[PDB]
């Protein structure tokens, strides 16, 4: 615990999440200093454009909205608040702010662009608040109370292939998927395979392919790639990718080949591809 | 690529990243308001006619008069 952190202390510098824009132009970042920096990456060179300050606590995760709604970026934080920054001619102002959860907000994610401009947000109170865009500056919230037992860490929206399904992980060890009926959301299923706190949960984009997959990582140091064999059969069969002796922090899917970027363990990040045999393998070590 | 009317769809996306005519191939009213050039406006009116905001179109016709 305390002993491991003090060993290197390299920093240079601490940051939590940072996501590239659509069209690969911008690169929003956030760090534990409460500062949401938007960089621009034209030709591989990083250039700062704005330092959107406004959170009372460290910003956690950050997500760009689809360019069909103009240029929007949303960031959540340990301050219990979520900020949406619009852009109007270089006017990076916040057009809306939401403070409907009582404990920290571990994660955010945008619904696939067809469903509208829906933002899903998981708190550490055990509640996730979803923001739906209307005509002007009103945003109506669909809140789910007591979604996960001791708090929520991950939120991910599966790519469209109507019915929208969202699977999220939390600190009860359960990776709950979600379904919506008349208007409100209900838990379609629970997924208990982790022996401790689910850190991140990523719903792999479907390559048109109907065999929808989801990846998850936890404090136990295991990565599971849960699979659904067919459309409309409530069977999520987990399969172990690997186990490290240390925690896995983040998991992300590469678009085409379904390559998993496994961030965690020893400050190292691994890349994984499912072989022609169905066993996952490590392609390479990054860094 | 095998023929489909997917060219307008791709062109429109590029414009958003960085136009109205490409989209054609509320917002139109806003464009007219910005353009409270003349040939382009006439083309826009023609596009509106093809689509057929009727009152707005009538106002545009009056302006043309």
């Amino acid at each position: 615990v305390s002993v491991i952190n003090t060993v290197d202390t390299s920093h240079e510098d601490m940051i939590h999440d940072a996501q590239m824009d659509y069209y690969g132009i911008r690169l929003a970042t956030c760090s534990s200093d409460r500062s949401v920096k938007i960089f621009d990456v034209k030709n591989g060179g990083q250039i700062l454009i704005a330092d959107l300050r406004g959170h009372d606590g460290p910003v956690w995760q950050v997500a760009w909205a689809h360019p069909m709604y103009g240029n929007i970026l949303a960031s959540c934080s340990y301050d219990r608040k979520v900020i949406i920054w619009k852009e109007e001619n270089g006017t990076w102002e916040k057009t809306y702010e939401y403070t409907g959860h009582d404990s920290s907000v571990n994660s955010v994610c945008w619904a696939p662009h067809d469903f509208g401009l829906v933002l899903a947000c998981g708190s550490s109170d055990g509640a996730i608040s979803i923001l739906t865009f209307t005509g002007d500056g009103p945003w109506e919230v669909k809140k789910i109370s007591n979604a996960h037992t001791i708090g929520c860490n991950a939120v991910s929206w599966a790519p469209s292939v109507y019915i929208k399904r969202f699977v999220s992980g939390g600190c009860d060890n359960l990776v709950k998927i979600w379904r919506e009926e008349d208007g409100q959301w209900k838990e379609d299923q629970k997924l208990e395979a982790h022996s401790d706190w689910v850190r991140d949960v990523a719903w792999a984009p479907s390559i048109g392919l109907p065999t929808s997959t989801i990846a998850s990582c936890s404090q136990d140091g295991r990565v599971y790639i849960w699979t659904s064999d067919d459309a409309a059969t409530n069977c999520w069969t987990p399969k172990l990718l690997h186990k490290f002796n240390d925690v896995v922090w983040h998991v992300s899917w590469s678009i085409t080949a379904n390559i998993l970027a496994v961030s965690g363990g020893d400050n190292k990040v691994t890349l994984w591809k499912e072989s022609v045999d169905g066993q996952w393998a490590c392609i390479s070590d990054v860094n | 690529c095998v023929p489909a009317q997917w060219v307008h769809e791709a062109k429109a996306i590029r414009s958003r990243r960085d136009y109205l005519l490409k989209g054609h191939q509320k917002l139109v009213t806003r464009h007219l308001a910005a353009d409270a050039s003349f040939l382009g406006e006439l083309s826009n009116p023609e596009h509106c006619k093809h689509i057929q905001l009727d009152y707005i179109r009538v106002i545009d016709m009056l302006n043309l008069i």
